[PDB]
């Protein structure tokens, strides 16, 4: 399993981005798949989650803006990420699993991360 | 028209739900006398079960790495051993509430209650079934890893399931109280993905049973010429041994069970009619003969 981030950026408050998570070495739909962040100094916070046959789990901090999406034919993994505050500054981490045991958006759920994307929102 | 689907009350298994904590990793257990049962992998971060040597793994914890609560009680581990793929850590306290209890390994289509936990605490009960490709279906298992499956009978608790994890797809996969996984399932990170599933014949038959016991009457005499149409529309094999369970059910309807088995022949064929059979337009495959004849 190989996971790598892209689409980070540094945009004003209310501002918009979308991340993208390349999947390599094995097929995203044989992975639940998931969207953490790291903010300064804080424990990886998991927003939001797919598994296999699409159904979706969101934290309640990103409920309403943030949407995670997957397309297979390209092995890539989404986030929208809409109306961004200052708050949400963080590196955002794509995250594998093929076993879950907690909680779906638990980071103790997942072996494979990649190495992170920065997002910074200035107010 | 009222049959409905049973739990078994709980309260024995509630008695016996512990939570054990090893270094991150937080699930359920199962205290009978003085001996705690829990998935082995309690013992593994995510990235341990990458390639788990779980003999080696074992190796390094003692006994002070596992963390036993049940309740406001903290339960000193003495001991702990592996048996396949389940972990028994010996306490220093007899479970006063153990009930009578048994460990069976049970087949396909025989059904069982689930009672889910998160964290050693009871969140609810469900009557399940063993599917063909030995998996459960359903959110109610997520974050309740560790929860274990049961039937009673005059108070005594036989333990048939533990849960040790939820698949990509989003069923779940798991043990006997022994530690040998229902069907090809690995405790280690890797692509496992459940078989196709098939209906179960015995069950459907049994339900048609108790459609027939509700007043609901619409309806291959011999049993290979049924399995060789079974066979066709993914169901199971009716073995000879089914026939055997299905004669209680025989005897109070009067009908034989190979008359039965004549009746579904066409229902797979025609199809739904736009009728209902017990309130359901489907043919419903989680009720054992035993389940029908314990509500009718």
């Amino acid at each position: 399993v190989q996971l790598q981030e892209s689409g980070g950026g540094s945009v004003a408050a209310g501002g918009s981005l979308r991340l993208s998570c390349a999947v390599s070495g094995v097929t995203a739909s044989s992975v639940y798949m998931a969207w953490f962040r790291q903010a300064p100094g804080k424990e990886r916070e998991g927003l939001a989650g797919i598994n296999t046959v699409g159904y979706t789990t969101y934290a309640d901090s990103v409920k309403g803006r943030f949407t995670i999406s997957k397309d297979n034919s390209e092995n890539t993994l989404y986030l929208q990420m809409n109306s961004l505050k200052p708050e949400d500054i963080a590196l955002y981490y794509c995250a594998a699993t093929y076993l879950l045991r907690f909680a779906s958006l638990s980071a103790t759920n997942f072996p494979y991360w990649g190495q992170g994307t920065q997002v910074t929102v200035s107010s | 028209s009222g049959f409905r689907k049973m739990a078994f009350p709980s309260g024995k298994v509630e008695g016996c739900m512990v939570q054990v904590t090893c270094g991150t990793t937080t699930l359920n257990g199962l205290w009978l006398d003085d001996v705690v049962y829990c998935p082995r992998h309690v013992i593994c971060t995510s990235e341990d079960m990458l390639n788990p040597n779980y003999e080696d793994l074992l190796i390094r914890k003692s006994n002070h790495n596992f963390l036993v609560q049940a309740g406001n009680v903290q339960l000193r581990v003495i001991g702990h051993s592996m048996q396949n793929c389940v972990l028994k850590l010996k306490v220093d306290t007899a479970n006063p509430k153990t009930p009578k209890y048994k460990f069976v390994r049970i087949q396909p289509g025989q059904t069982f209650s689930v009672l889910a936990c998160y964290n050693g605490s009871p969140s609810g009960v469900y009557q399940c079934a063993m599917r063909p490709n030995f998996t459960i279906k359903g959110s109610f298992l997520n974050g309740s890893c560790g929860s274990v499956g049961f039937n009673i009978d005059y108070d005594c608790v036989s333990f048939c399931y533990m849960h040790h994890m939820e698949l990509p797809t989003g069923v779940h996969a798991g043990t006997d109280l022994e530690g040998n996984f229902y069907g090809p399932f690995v405790d280690r990170q890797t692509a496992q993905a459940a078989g196709t599933d098939t209906t179960i014949t015995v069950n459907v038959l049994a339900w048609l049973y108790a459609a027939v016991i509700n007043g609901d009457r619409w309806f291959t005499t011999t049993l290979n010429d049924f399995n060789l149409v079974a066979m066709k529309y993914n169901y199971e094999p009716l073995t000879q041994d089914h026939v055997d369970i299905l004669g209680p059910l025989s005897a109070q309807t009067g009908i034989a069970v190979l008359d039965m088995c004549a009746s579904l022949k066409e229902l797979l064929q025609n199809g739904m009619n736009g009728r209902t059979i017990l309130g359901s337009a489907l043919l419903e495959d989680e009720f054992t003969p035993f389940d029908v004849v314990r509500q009718c």
